[PDB]
């Protein structure tokens, strides 16, 4: 059973997710990554399984392509669905930010996104093994 | 495909002593499913001596198990049968056989002094 | 001959120029220029694709025997790093097997002490290339660089962002499973190398890095004792859609348009990749075949195809296309063969239905059931009657009393049935249609064509007819044939 799940934007935020997965697997936490469920995963054959098996939902906030999730009220937005399912289940939501463009409260309405009520973690590039001990905290598996 | 086979070796050996027989094909030996070496005693029916398949899985009768060895070579397309310890009852005409129908010509093998 | 000389006419007195400048030291102001003069154009000897590749390799004894590499390795202990970072490049650029043997003999330990510094990326790049070319020496040096801290450096550099450094690391990690035997491959998973290859394999920035990382992980998952640990890493799944999507023509165009990495692996140690084609793991076979066809498509545009002749690699490709159950591997091998200018071998199968009594006798002799030959001789059984032989007629009419004997006979019977030639009676080619779903279904292709069943007539069948007329006894096989047959209901 995967302990945590990491979601990411397909274009940006791909290498950092792999570094997180390799360090977290070296820490032993059963982590599940998910790749390219745009039309295949639409049947929730893996989505609900991942968001039920994962106790701590993780987010990588790279410079983000939130354009599909912001100024888009549509309920067919794939990234918005896979984020609001974790928001609705209300498990441990810890994000990792990397100089991301901060969103405005006027956009991403309260019924769309409420993840702004949390404080993420800033990634380091010089020495990485310091922040990992701070990401092992705030898990509560 | 009309496949022609040719055998080489044989003759007369001393009782106790080695020999090598060879069967050469006209096409690539890796295309043929099964190869085999048969023995025909004087005035009797044939018997099988060695079999080999396309992946090199061989089977021998319990009488010649441990004395005879069959192997195929792909550089020059030839199947070899090596006889190590010969007994006076191994005097016969030997053949090679491709698939089950393609026969060879056969060579005489005697063991005496 | 003539092209060969034009390379060393400039190369030789200019590599002497190099020697001169190496061993004539004006410290930092003059070693710099010398290194740039010998970096700009010595590496351009790999930019002459006509001759000049071989020339370098052979010409490395004029540098190594005089002692120039040894002289600079004795002078690379200078405390300043600026005149060392630009100097370590020509070390990896002038590393060939003969130059490798003496550095593996003497001088080991300065690289192990220079690998302690991992901050400068321009330095770490050259050290990664040094370890890449040093891995491939022999078993003892592999055991010494795994027993020392050699693996930790390239394992730490996997968290970087530099493209050239990550490519050199990916190429470095793959020269260890080749020259490591089995215990070093059992230590590499213990040193957690297969997990740190996930970022180098999952990289949508360069496809070259993905191919190098996937070949590096595939060459290591052939050991059965560590296979169960390599699948736990989460990387053994990435190699299949990678080799599926990527076309070797595209990868060739990405190798022929780049100014470097031409003639990648070469005729020297390519043979180590050959047993991976014959290995048990299918993904190692497909990645080896992919690399072979890619370098063949690269090398076919020139007249260098004859280096396939004296190594006998075309033979190994020709032996693996017939009797092979792998769509991707056989497809890539047939593509390589047809592009290199050779024909695909066709299997030679025994035409069982057009048999006589003598062939049945001979086959009974071959399978070891000789005791029953006379019985088969009395009842006059030939191939057509043999392929439709049932258990009750076997028990009563032919005298096989035991049930285990009949199970053995039907085992040999099915093995002969899947490997027969039905072209004499099968017109609509039902054997390949049955083999497409599974090879183990090909054994039924006689019964079907004996019961006047055709492709165009196959979708309007019932399971009862398959059971009683075509003699298919396993319910699983009947269900699979039914669901695969009626899916193409009215396609014509
Ligand atoms: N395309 C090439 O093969 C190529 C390109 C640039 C440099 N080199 C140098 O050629 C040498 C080849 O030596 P080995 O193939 O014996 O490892 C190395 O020192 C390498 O750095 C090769």
């Amino acid at each position: 059973t995967p302990d945590v799940f990491i979601s990411y934007r397909r274009n940006s935020g791909s290498q950092l997710a792999s570094l997180l997965k390799v360090h977290l697997q070296l820490h032993g936490f059963s982590v599940f990554i998910d790749v390219e469920k745009l039309e295949a995963g639409k049947f929730e054959d893996k989505l609900i399984q991942s968001v039920m098996g994962a106790r701590n939902f993780v987010l990588v906030l790279s410079p983000g392509a939130l354009d599909k999730c912001m100024q888009d009220h549509d309920c067919k937005d794939w990234v918005h669905k896979e984020i609001v399912t974790a928001l609705s289940c209300g498990k441990n939501i810890v994000p990792i930010i990397d100089g991301f463009e901060w969103p405005e409260p006027q956009v991403l309405p309260e019924d769309m996104q409420a993840v702004l009520t949390f404080n993420g973690i800033k990634w380091s590039h010089e020495y990485q093994e310091a922040t990992i001990e701070k990401i092992i905290r705030f898990l509560q598996g | 495909m009309a496949v022609q086979l040719v055998e080489s070796g044989g003759g007369l050996v001393q009782p106790g002593g080695s020999l090598r027989l060879s069967c050469a094909a006209s096409v690539s030996i890796s295309r043929i499913y099964v190869m085999a070496w048969y023995r025909q005693a004087p005035g009797k029916q044939r018997e099988v001596v060695a079999v080999i398949r396309y992946d090199g899985t061989t089977n021998y009768p319990d009488s010649v198990k441990g004395r005879f060895t069959i192997s195929r070579d792909n550089a020059k397309n030839t199947v070899y049968l090596q006889m190590n310890s010969l007994k006076p009852e191994d005097t016969a005409v030997y053949y090679c056989n491709a698939n089950v129908e393609t026969w060879g010509q056969g060579t005489q093998v005697t063991v005496s002094s």
